[PDB]
């Protein structure tokens, strides 16, 4: 099946530049138009622009045509987004999409395939890796991990290298008064499984290249 | 730029209910209108294109109608997995534009939270800070009240909350309340408790620990 | 008893929107279906009777339709005064029954609050208690953060919030945060302040007084 | 115009009984059917029952027939609701209504709140909230039980700018609320501001002058 994976996201300073990539698999990339859509945190969807197979038609949302530049490498089956003079209002999740559903005489499509997105944070603040602390358990028991004082978002949390998925809740991060983020990841398990089963939370923070594997014990 | 306007912007409906969302375009776009579903923490997914055509794999409970300026998206029988933000999108003129979104929540029976308290780890105390965590697991409705008591003295301003989005399987919420104290302020007191008030609880539930 | 089911239970819409609410009866009630509006803190008020008939003095933007088991209530263009809970009621067989209600809320633009601080009264202090009140007047959206500060340092005391329902004229909210202290504790500090962070405020607003001034 | 005014609401111990009254004006009461409807706090409307002009027909919702007895007095233009052996699930605002058309309730009173609880009645303490273009002032209505309190300003002459907050249940099990009004700051020295507090359950009436 069609696969779209974006990279290049992270922290950039205001007025700064960044280049996003969207690696693709499962289709002849050379024969399709490609698009970029963005979503500011907790806000709506914004179409950035599109590029045809030839790169002879490159259309943009007018308010963004001055700082964004779309391009592709057909031999590498990769789509690009060059972002310049970035403002705080450009902080968003950036998605590459694959337009199709033509069969029309006119320039019309629906975006039938989207990638999972890459978050771009525009801030003058510095990167900081998290401190990971266990939330030790006391029928059903709850245990967790406290991922504290990191910048910027996101952090990814998995349990037992993806083996434990049910009863997992990874809370949205809250911005603390220090200017740094903090979150918790919890899981509910049988109280009988505590002193027998091993529980390890896997914390990843790509902006600071931090990888923590924390064993949670009662 | 054609302006897409959705109504309602938010709604709560029950499993089995027929749900109708409208979309209005600032000018005639014929049938160049698409509907997308964005499930919590995920990327949008195409549901309908050309006003009424279901994309491959989309359930038959979803349908679309309309023409020119006025459009409708219908869920014939609402299911817990339908919790999402729904977006209309015009594909008539450049730039392509989206509606502001319709946030759809599921109304279900009252479910009391399961409450758990967590003391600060020894490791964190070595840094000179203490974080006390109170977890309210799988409740409904979203409204819940967490009161921190430090030696039976009510606290304010020194805690932060975080609520998950509605669960796509059981339609519930989970909430985390974190009380941040300096190691000096934490070493001063013995009883730490979080008192929980919710529709599902006949009497406020308190979870406590002694330092 | 006939069970009445309303859909949605809750919705948010903007001023000028066409809003539609459905009602479903467990059995055929012919056209014996009525619609009531209950404004915040007020008694219900009849709008539509006999499925589609407007009651005397009811604005033209309200309409009703359907027969048998399925019924519709419409607001052709939403107004701020339409903030309320809408109930359907069957009048076919005894006992007369109502739907569970649809709470209708209004989405509008950001409005920053006006912030006020009130010290405890001399009458209150004479009784051994001191209540300090912080008022956030006419703001939107509902989300706000009030922080009590005593002698410029954060205060971790007993503070309770109360929020009004959306105003019928401007669709805004007002909030009160009350800090309760014993007279003895109230006298341990001189400057009392509440700090407000809202979407409509670029930087936080602080209102303060000096105990004895 | 048609006026329906309920009274008698307040604190009822579990298993206790109470009589509600609905005095009417502006219509020939003896020619109409009359009804009671109740609403539990933050919940839907529930039809209790109806009485015809000569009291030969008294209909109730089947599940509430043991808790209520409806009667009327045509000479006094008054509707009655006898409440028997009340449970905590009977806590609600009781409205008298006037049915019309031939099956709709075209007129409703403001309601009377009945609290079924083991606690005791306490009248509030009333305190001024004083100021120092726009000015705010108010009244703090503290430590009362049960609900509700009603607040008016200048005996009802001052309505614009008024915000009476919902009551909060304090740690003591007693309620507290505040009522506030925003006025032009140039009128602080000019006009007198008086809040009128009425706590019907304890029959407390307080008028506080609010001055800066
Ligand atoms: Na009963």
């Amino acid at each position: 099946e069609v696969q779209l994976v974006e990279s290049g996201g992270g922290l950039v300073q205001p007025g700064g530049s960044l280049r996003l990539s969207c690696a693709t698999s499962g289709f002849d990339f050379s024969r399709y138009w490609m698009s970029w859509v963005r979503q500011a945190p907790g806000k709506g969807l914004v179409w950035i622009g599109e590029v045809n197979p030839d790169s002879t038609s490159i259309n943009y949302t007018p308010s963004l045509k001055d700082q964004f530049t779309i391009s592709r490498d057909n031999a590498k089956n990769t789509l690009y987004l060059q972002m310049n003079s970035l403002r705080a209002e450009d902080t968003a999740v950036y998605y590459c999409t694959r337009p199709n559903y033509y069969g029309s005489r006119y320039h019309y499509y629906a975006m039938d395939y989207w990638g999972q997105g890459t978050l771009v944070t525009v801030s003058s603040a510095s990167t900081k890796g998290p401190s990971v602390f266990p939330l030790a358990p006391s029928g059903t028991a709850a245990l967790g991990c406290l991922v504290k004082d990191y910048f910027p978002e996101p952090v990814t949390v998995s349990w037992n290298s993806g083996a434990l998925t049910s009863g997992v809740h990874t809370f949205p991060a809250v911005l603390q008064s220090s200017g740094l983020y903090s979150l918790s990841s919890v899981v509910t398990v049988p109280s009988s499984s505590l002193g027998t089963q091993t529980y390890i939370c896997n914390v990843n923070h790509k902006p600071s290249n931090t990888k923590v594997d924390k064993r949670v014990e009662p | 730029d054609i302006q897409m306007t959705q109504s309602p912007s938010s709604l709560s409906a029950s499993v089995g209910d027929r749900v109708t969302i409208t979309c209005r375009a600032s000018q005639d776009i014929n049938n160049y209108l698409n509907w997308y579903q964005q499930k919590p923490g995920k990327a949008p997914k195409l549901l309908i294109y050309y006003t009424s055509r279901l994309h491959s794999g989309v359930p038959s409970r979803f349908s679309g109608s309309g023409s020119g300026t006025d459009f409708t998206f219908t869920i014939s029988s609402l299911q817990p997995e339908d919790i999402a933000t729904y977006y209309c999108q015009q594909g008539s003129t450049l730039p392509f534009t989206f509606g502001q979104g319709t946030k759809l929540e599921i109304k279900r029976t009252v479910a009391a939270p399961s409450v758990f308290i967590f003391p600060p780890s020894d490791e964190q105390l070595k840094s000179g800070t203490a974080s006390v965590v109170c977890l309210l697991n799988n409740f409904y409705p979203r409204e819940a009240k967490v009161q921190w008591k430090v030696d039976n003295a009510l606290q304010s301003g020194n805690s932060q909350e975080s609520v998950t989005e509605q669960d796509s399987k059981d339609s519930t919420y989970s909430l985390s309340s974190t009380l941040t104290l300096s190691k000096a302020d934490y070493e001063k007191h013995k009883v730490y408790a979080c008192e929980v008030t919710h529709q599902g609880l006949s009497s406020p539930v308190t979870k406590s620990f002694n330092r």
